[PDB]
């Protein structure tokens, strides 16, 4: 019968499934649970350089908020 | 952990898939291709078994010989088998193709096709049943499941 | 970090590829009153695994190529490319996020036509080669549409960014305004991958269709498996293009479950294509490009650059 | 593109049959004739036995010669599916194929339950048919016929409307109508360029006379008009199988003269003279008196006739087998001219060509 | 085997040639790899190689020949050659560029060992090399394929048959020389 | 009597002509044909699940051959040759003489197999339903020389399929 | 960084794909076998068709910043510019179909 | 409801193969997990169901004996393993087994 040919249909939408699933994941591993940043235009890629030097650690992700102020 | 063990589960690993993905070339000359047509149709749907219905003779696993082969037919035949990749089998489907058949006493007639290639699986009848061709198939399976090239290889 | 992504989606998409040979046969067998693969596994689950073992121990085929490099180099190119179309595409974030992803995967394709002709050059055979160079014409053909289209409704979209075609579809599909640009991105991306109607190279009036007729070529396997990458390739770009799936940022995977199964049904109905029309002939293909979707596509596209300016609904640039 | 000449090289299913008949008593020569147009089988047979029965100047009784009429018909179906489907399948319409020949598949049934075999059933012979319907077939090809309409229906819904497929078929091989006479064609050659012929109608044999049908008739003689043809004819085979169902009469299926056709079992074994009869019968065979006849049929493919010479003995003397698809292939290069090479795939196809009535 | 069966019929052929021969394919192959070795430089090596149908016809006709019982023959060809001479012949018909270097045993047992170490049929072998360098003996006081009723085959007339698969894609092909006649 | 399959003029209003623009520009006809292949999906397959299920088959089937033999176990065949006369193919060899009781047998009953057009006159010319085609069709082999049946194979082939080779005649013989 | 070792690593897999795919045989070692510039004639057309494509494809070089076009001050003058464009390619066309540039019959 | 009722037959055909390990011995064997009516069984342990509401060539089966004449066929069937007296019902020659 015509279900039968799901199982199959169910393998490909597993595989297909998986990089975008894999990529969203991996993103938020490696920014600190947040998306990846994006930084199309220089204005972005510039205030990204800051927060890299504001962080303290070297890292763009990490935020720094009213506790740095004083 | 001898190489007995290893060569003998490599060998049903490539024997799996060899028979499991029989890919056919059917040289369709005659009545036989109808059958050999019904075979492919709905009822039997020789594609549920792995046998791909119509592939290139450059990947064809198998020749299908359906039909009278004639003298001025036959190096047609013989090189569509010289280009076969292997390994390579031929199934001899019919009367004609087996030995001549109804026309075995013909002046223009190759008596069997295996004067030509050597055959693997003879199909008897004039025309087989698909349901013979089938069988006849199935029984070219089991040969391959019980091929030993690597348990030989190991023990040259 | 990067390297455990870039193999999270090469391995899945030869995966994909591998089951939708088996998707095919069994959606075309039941179009067919039959079944299809049901014997090498449950259901043919293990088909597609005994077709790839059977093909690479197979014996490589006669003749002796012409050219050694270009007979290596075509399924090089034509596998390396398919994978690297993948790489921009949101799903919902890209792997590489470009602002030009759009204008990336364009350029791409129409660099895919050089294995054909690469293969067919070193085929050694006068015959094969002039088959090539008529698929060669059949795509550049068809290339001219699906940039042209593409452009038209990027007009509504307003930047080359993929993941902006997402933001543009937020309140609806953009099939509702452009579905007569749809339907001719649909059938080009037929044209474009050689697919039934349009499987020429595949046809009975090629000068090498002759069953007895022999000409340096394969690996088989490695072409099969680039064709049809680009097979669930171009239908994941048209689910994004014009099908645009909501994307919510806290629950990622709820787009990529509605986003895959769009592609699936998309993938689906190339099959459910090749089950249903005869073939065309070359020089109606040919007409079918030039004589009518060329025209139409102009129009449209003059008649997209015009109603945003008209309707003041032009998009943002960021 | 475009194709200059199509010279056609056949032979290569050439198998002496003409002279392997002259060996063979007139019974053992029958199943030869299964095995020309394989497509049409007991059509072929149906030929050969009107030539026989006419130099032999006896005729076959009536229930037999319904039989015959109504597996005629359930032939031109088996050929016309073939006919249609291979000819779309090689343009690349492949489904038709599948659905049609689970059709096939059943009418098969028919000829296994009649003769015991699929397809060559050397089941009409010279006096009648070899035996007699089994109980409950009749009731069978009605089921089957109730419901083929509706599979002919869907087949249309794929094609005859279809612009892919009218675009290959629609202007391709168009063929005067006086070129297709000097040319030799018939049967839907000649009637798809508005030729109204049709054998049965014209010089009808068996009981064709009592059986209502309309012969379909093109209008533009290419490969399209050719095609509505073969799929209006087969309407037409319905509408005639329905009414050989209700007209089949009772009586003996085969001439009741036992120096032509064996006598039944029972009577070979109690009576001295069917004994004889019986062994002289499968021994010499029977003789036919000297002459010869150009007997032909409305074959599913066009004409099938056999210029069959009797020298007074029980083998033939000559069989010349006129196949129509020979005269057909031969106005190939004819019909290609102008076109382009996928065009020659259609044009093969719609001649509906088999090559064991080419080279026979 | 001569002790064992005191009547058997032992023939000793030389380096046989034809289609599926280990000979002429060998040196054909040989251009598979740029170097082209040469034990000294194909000098001091004399080759006499028969044709493979000329040895099938010389056993079928000792098959029929009660006089061939317990007898020990010697099937060569007609013409001795020059190792350099036949490997630059092969070449030739084969449409191949010949490019000859020297080598002693010493470096020729190397590749040879090298390639011994194949799980299968080696390209080549000390011991092939050995047999390849080693000149072909004369044996005047045996019979040869005469004496059978066989006429050896040249090897200008059966090369091409052997070799035209080894082509990249006039014929003036260049006849060896051959060594004079005893 | 006839018909015409295409002599249709089509009309030329704006009803009718804004129709057949809808169908090209629409695709519907394609559409149409889209739908029919959809609903086969949704049937059930005509498959059958050989060789666990099997194509229905009739008494009259010619299969593989086989000698006969009466209920007391003597031999049916009493080599009248009538067989090796009608056979078409000339597929069968047979030799004869005095069985060492008087009785008329065959010594040699051959059917090249392969010669065998089975096309079943051997049963009809036979007097006494000696030689039969049976209803095994299943018979594919692995060597040629396996296809030529001699008496002991065709006698072996009576004894094996007896059981149904008797039920079929006895459901067949009134027909003959 | 990340485009580049992307590449390499899709290219580098295609390349040992396809260096396995021609060496795995050899394991096998089946048996040998022993049995195996110019116009074309190229016709015109094809090289037609190529050629068209090129020419339509550098018109399709300048439209492909009309996206950004859009954005101008100057929208009336963009406008016709962009019109104009297309309207050439159409006029390329029309005179490649009405002088037979587009037809496959000789 | 419809499609809860499929699913309750999907469910009761491994119940009717006797659990799991049976409903996927049959399924690997014979690609088919249809549950039947045991018609016989023969003396080589060949079992012959039949189904009448199955479409006419699917309404009788045979699952093969996994051993015959000291052969192991647990995997390796084949059509000649059945025997001439059920030859006859299989092929539907006769209606009684
Ligand atoms: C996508 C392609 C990825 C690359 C290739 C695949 C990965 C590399 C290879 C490993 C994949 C193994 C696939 C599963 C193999 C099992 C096949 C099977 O289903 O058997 C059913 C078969 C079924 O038997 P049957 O075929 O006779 O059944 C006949 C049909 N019926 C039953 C319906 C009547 O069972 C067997 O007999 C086993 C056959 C041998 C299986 C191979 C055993 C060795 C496996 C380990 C090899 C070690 C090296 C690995 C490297
Ligand atoms: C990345 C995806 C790739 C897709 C999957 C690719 C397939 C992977 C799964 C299959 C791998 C199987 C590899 C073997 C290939 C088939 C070889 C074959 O068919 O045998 C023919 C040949 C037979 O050799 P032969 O010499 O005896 O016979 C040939 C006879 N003539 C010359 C006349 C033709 O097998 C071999 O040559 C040996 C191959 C070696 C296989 C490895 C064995 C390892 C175990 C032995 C060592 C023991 C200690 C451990
Ligand atoms: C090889 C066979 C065919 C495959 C070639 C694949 C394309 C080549 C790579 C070009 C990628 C590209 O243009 O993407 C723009 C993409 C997308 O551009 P973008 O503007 O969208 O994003 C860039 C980043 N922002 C937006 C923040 C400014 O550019 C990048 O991602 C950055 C590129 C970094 C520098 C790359 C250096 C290496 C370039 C090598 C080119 C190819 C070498 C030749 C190979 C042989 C001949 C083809
Ligand atoms: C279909 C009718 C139901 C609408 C639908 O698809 O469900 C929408 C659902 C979520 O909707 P979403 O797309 O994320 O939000 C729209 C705002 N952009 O998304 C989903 O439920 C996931 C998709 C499931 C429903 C399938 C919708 C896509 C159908 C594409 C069919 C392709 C047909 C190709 C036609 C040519 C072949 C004949
Ligand atoms: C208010 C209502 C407004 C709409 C009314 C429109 C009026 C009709 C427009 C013209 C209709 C077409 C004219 C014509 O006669 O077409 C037929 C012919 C094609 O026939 P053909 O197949 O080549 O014949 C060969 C023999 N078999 O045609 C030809 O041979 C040549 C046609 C070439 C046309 C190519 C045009 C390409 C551009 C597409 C349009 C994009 C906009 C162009 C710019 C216009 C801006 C206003
Ligand atoms: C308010 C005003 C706003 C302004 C905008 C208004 C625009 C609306 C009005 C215009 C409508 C445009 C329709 C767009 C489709 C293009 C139409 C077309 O070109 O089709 C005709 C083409 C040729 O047709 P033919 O009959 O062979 O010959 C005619 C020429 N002599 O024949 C074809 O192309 C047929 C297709 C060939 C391929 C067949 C195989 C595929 C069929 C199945 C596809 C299923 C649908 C796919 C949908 C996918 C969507 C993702
Ligand atoms: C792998 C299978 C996956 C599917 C899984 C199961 C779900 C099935 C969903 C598929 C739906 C399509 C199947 C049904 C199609 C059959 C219906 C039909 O036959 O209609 C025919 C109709 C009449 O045509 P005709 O007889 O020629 O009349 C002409 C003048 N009245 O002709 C018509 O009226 C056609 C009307 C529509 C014309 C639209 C033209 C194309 C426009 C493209 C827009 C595409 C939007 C959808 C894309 C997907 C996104 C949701
Ligand atoms: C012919 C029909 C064309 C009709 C054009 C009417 C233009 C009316 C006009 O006023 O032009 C400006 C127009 C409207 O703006 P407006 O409100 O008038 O501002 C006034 C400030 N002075 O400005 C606009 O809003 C947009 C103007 C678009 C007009 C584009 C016209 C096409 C130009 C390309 C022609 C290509 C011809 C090439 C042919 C090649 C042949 C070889
Ligand atoms: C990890 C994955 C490794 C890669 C595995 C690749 C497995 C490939 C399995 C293919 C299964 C068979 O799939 C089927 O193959 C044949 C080719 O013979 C195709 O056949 C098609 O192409 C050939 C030519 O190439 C034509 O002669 C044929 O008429 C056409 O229909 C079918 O369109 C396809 O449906
Ligand atoms: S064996 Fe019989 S059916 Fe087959 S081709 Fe020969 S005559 Fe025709
Ligand atoms: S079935 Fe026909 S061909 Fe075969 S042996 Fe009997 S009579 Fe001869
Ligand atoms: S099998 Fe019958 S016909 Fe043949 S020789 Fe024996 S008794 Fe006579």
């Amino acid at each position: 019968m015509w279900f039968e040919v799901l199982p199959g249909i169910a393998v490909m939408g597993v595989c297909l499934f998986i990089p975008g699933m894999a990529t969203a994941r991996i993103h938020r591993f490696s920014n600190g649970g947040k998306e990846k940043r994006v930084a199309h235009y220089p204005y972005q890629w510039y205030l990204m350089e800051r927060d890299r030097r504001v962080s303290g650690v070297n890292r763009s992700y990490v935020s720094k908020g009213l506790e740095n102020i004083d | 952990s001898r190489g007995e063990y290893v060569v003998a589960k490599l060998d049903d690993l490539i024997n799996w898939a060899r028979r499991s993905s029989l890919w056919p070339m059917t040289f369709g000359l005659a009545c036989c291709a109808v059958e050999m047509m019904h075979m492919a149709a709905p009822r039997y749907d020789m594609d549920r078994f792995g046998v791909v219905f119509r592939a290139s003779p450059r990947q064809s696993d198998v020749m299908i010989v359906a039909g009278t082969l004639t003298n001025k037919m036959a190096p047609a035949l013989r090189k569509v088998y010289d280009q076969m990749p292997e390994p390579r089998y031929v199934v001899s489907m019919g009367s004609c193709a087996n030995g001549g058949g109804y026309y075995h006493y013909s002046y223009s007639v190759v008596r069997g096709c295996d004067r030509i290639v050597p055959v693997d699986i003879y199909v008897p009848g004039c025309p087989p049943t698909a349901e013979a061709l089938l069988y006849g198939i199935l029984q070219l399976q089991k040969k391959i499941k019980r091929e030993k090239r690597l348990r030989i290889w190991y023990r040259r | 970090m990067f390297m455990i992504n870039i193999l999270m989606l090469i391995i899945p998409i030869l995966l994909a590829v591998a089951f939708l040979t088996l998707v095919e046969r069994k959606v075309l067998g039941y179009m067919q009153l039959r079944k299809g693969p049901n014997v090498v596994g449950p259901y043919g689950l293990l088909q597609p695994i005994a077709d790839a073992i059977k093909l690479f121990i197979k014996e490589p085929l006669r003749p002796a190529t012409s050219s050694a490099s270009m007979f290596i180099l075509a399924p090089i190119m034509a596998l390396g490319l398919a994978l690297t179309m993948w790489i921009p595409l949101p799903m919902p974030y890209p792997l590489i996020n470009m602002n030009l992803g759009v204008l990336f995967m364009l350029a791409m394709s129409s660099l895919a036509v050089y294995s054909i002709l690469w293969s067919g050059w070193a085929s050694n055979s006068k015959y094969a080669l002039i088959g090539a160079l008529r698929a060669v014409a059949q795509t550049i053909s068809y290339e001219v549409t699906l940039a042209i289209i593409l452009l038209s409704v990027l007009l509504m979209s307003g930047s080359f960014t993929l993941s902006t075609l997402i933001t543009t579809q937020e309140q609806m599909w953009l099939i509702l305004p452009a579905w007569p640009l749809a339907m001719m991105w649909f059938i080009s991306t037929l044209a474009e991958t050689n697919r039934a109607p349009f499987d020429l190279t595949e046809g009975e009036s090629e000068l090498v269709s002759g069953f007895n007729v022999e000409y340096a070529a394969g690996p088989f396997a490695l072409f099969f498996m680039a064709e049809y990458a680009n097979i669930i390739m171009m239908n994941i770009f048209t689910a994004i293009l014009f099908l645009g799936t909501s994307h919510n940022p806290h629950m990622p995977e709820l787009y990529t479950i509605n986003f895959t199964i769009k592609s699936l049904l998309l993938t689906m109905s190339f099959l459910w294509i090749r089950a249903s029309y005869p073939r065309f002939r070359y020089d109606q293909l040919m007409h079918l490009l030039w004589k009518n979707f060329l025209p139409l596509t102009l129009a449209l596209c003059m008649w997209h650059v015009s109603l945003p300016i008209l309707t003041s609904g032009i998009p943002p640039q960021t | 593109e475009m194709v200059r000449k199509c010279d056609p090289h056949i032979g290569l299913l050439h198998r002496g049959t003409e002279k392997l008949i002259e060996y063979k008593t007139y019974l053992q020569a029958l199943p030869y004739f299964d095995r020309l147009d394989y497509v049409s089988m007991m059509c072929n047979e149906q030929a050969y036995s009107l030539a026989v029965e006419k130099l032999l100047n006896i005729r076959p009784p009536p229930r037999a010669q319904w039989i015959r009429v109504l597996f005629g018909e359930i032939t031109r179906l088996l050929n016309h599916i073939m006919a249609v489907t291979t000819h779309a399948l090689d343009i690349g319409a492949m489904t038709p194929f599948f659905w049609m020949f689970e059709e096939r598949e059943k009418m098969f049934e028919f000829y296994e339950r009649v003769s015991g075999a699929r397809m060559h059933a050397a089941y009409v012979r010279p006096g009648g048919v070899h035996q007699d319907l089994p109980l409950g077939l009749m009731d069978d090809i009605y089921e089957f016929s109730k419901n083929f309409s509706l599979r002919i229906d869907e087949l249309e819904e794929m094609l005859t409307n279809n612009r892919i497929w009218r675009n290959r078929t629609v202007d391709i091989g168009i063929v005067t109508a006086e070129d297709a006479l000097n040319y030799g064609f018939s049967g839907v050659m000649l009637r798809g360029s508005g030729i109204q012929w049709d054998l049965r109608k014209t010089q009808p044999y068996d009981v064709y006379d009592q059986v209502e049908f309309d012969v379909p008739i093109g209008s533009r003689g290419d490969c399209y008009d050719r095609y509505l043809c073969r799929v209006e004819e087969m309407r037409q085979s319905i509408r005639i199988i329905s009414q050989c169902l209700n007209k089949m009469p009772p009586g003996e299926i085969k001439v009741d003269d036992a120096k032509v056709s064996p006598p039944k079992r029972a009577e070979m074994k109690t009576s001295m003279e069917s004994l004889i009869h019986h062994f002289k019968l499968y021994t010499e065979g029977y003789q036919v008196p000297p002459g010869a006849t150009y007997t032909a049929i409305e074959a599913p493919k066009g004409e099938f006739g056999v210029y069959l010479v009797s020298d007074g003995s029980s083998r033939p003397y000559r069989c010349k087998i006129k196949a129509p698809g020979f005269a057909h292939l031969a106005g190939l290069d004819k019909m290609s001219k102008g076109h382009m090479l996928a065009d020659v795939v259609a044009i093969i196809g719609t001649q509906d060509i088999v090559f064991g009535e080419v080279d026979r | 085997v001569r002790e064992t069966f005191p009547e058997a019929t032992i023939i000793k052929p030389a380096e046989i040639f034809g289609r599926e021969d280990r000979f002429l394919n060998y040196f054909a192959n040989i251009r598979w790899f740029g170097g082209v070795p040469l034990i000294s430089l194909g000098k001091k090596t004399v080759k006499q190689p028969v044709y493979i149908v000329d040895v099938t016809k010389g056993i079928i006709n000792a098959i029929k020949d009660p006089d061939a019982r317990g007898k020990t023959f010697a099937f060569v060809g007609p013409s001795r050659y020059l190792l350099f001479d036949l490997v630059q012949y092969v070449f030739a018909v084969a449409h191949r560029p010949f490019l000859p270097y020297p080598l002693p045993h010493f470096a020729y047992r190397w590749i040879g060992r090298l390639f011994e170490i194949s799980p299968f049929e080696p390209w080549t072998t000390r011991d092939k090399v050995e047999r390849i360098h080693t000149t072909d003996k004369i044996l005047p006081h045996l019979p040869g394929l005469e004496d059978l009723g066989v006429e050896a085959t040249p090897l200008e007339l059966k090369a091409i048959e052997v070799l035209r698969r080894h082509r990249t894609y006039i014929e003036d092909v260049q006849p060896a020389k051959t060594i004079p006649t005893s | 009597t006839y018909k015409y399959v295409n002599l249709r003029e089509p009309s030329m209003d704006m009803k009718s002509v804004t129709d057949r623009a809808a169908q090209t520009l629409l695709w519907t006809e394609l559409i149409r044909g889209l739908g029919m292949t959809l609903s086969y999906l949704f049937r059930e397959p005509a498959t059958i699940n050989y060789p666990f299920e099997k194509g229905p088959l009739s008494p009259r089937f010619r299969g593989e051959h086989a000698l006969r033999r009466y209920p007391s176990g003597e031999e049916r065949c009493i080599a009248c040759k009538l067989c090796e006369a009608v056979c078409p193919a000339q597929a069968i060899t047979i030799e004869a003489e005095p069985r060492a009781d008087g009785s008329r047998r065959t010594t040699r009953y051959d059917i090249d197999m392969t010669k065998c057009i089975y096309c079943g006159f051997c049963q009809e010319a036979c007097p006494v339903d000696a030689i039969v085609e049976g209803p095994n069709f299943e018979f594919s082999t692995e060597t040629h020389e396996e296809l030529l049946y001699n008496k002991e194979k065709l006698l072996n082939n009576g004894d094996k399929w007896e059981a149904e080779i008797a039920a079929n005649i006895q459901a067949d013989y009134l027909y003959r | 960084m990340n485009l580049m070792l992307a590449l390499l690593t899709n290219f580098t897999l295609a390349t040992l794909l396809v260096i396995i795919a021609f060496w795995l045989p050899q394991l096998n070692v089946y048996s040998e076998k022993t049995s195996p510039s110019a116009r074309l004639p190229f016709s015109m057309k094809f090289f037609l068709v190529a050629i068209t494509f090129l020419l339509f494809d550098l018109e399709i070089a300048l439209l492909l910043p009309l996206p950004w076009a859009s954005q101008t001050a100057n929208l009336n003058t963009m406008l016709t510019m962009a019109l104009f464009l297309i309207i050439l390619l159409a006029v390329s066309l029309a005179y490649e179909w009405t002088q037979k540039g587009l037809e496959w019959t000789e | 409801m419809e499609l809860l009722q499929v699913l309750k037959r999907g469910l009761q055909q491994v119940s009717g193969h006797g659990g799991l390990r049976g409903y996927l011995r049959v399924l690997f064997r014979a690609n088919d997990v249809r549950v039947g009516t045991l018609v016989g069984e023969d003396k080589y342990g060949n079992k012959y169901y039949e189904d009448n509401k199955q479409f006419f060539g699917r309404h009788r089966w045979v699952i093969y004996t996994t051993e015959m004449n000291g052969k192991n066929t647990f995997w390796d069937v084949d059509g000649s393993m059945v025997p001439p007296e059920w030859h006859r019902w299989l092929h539907c020659m006769t209606d009684d087994p």
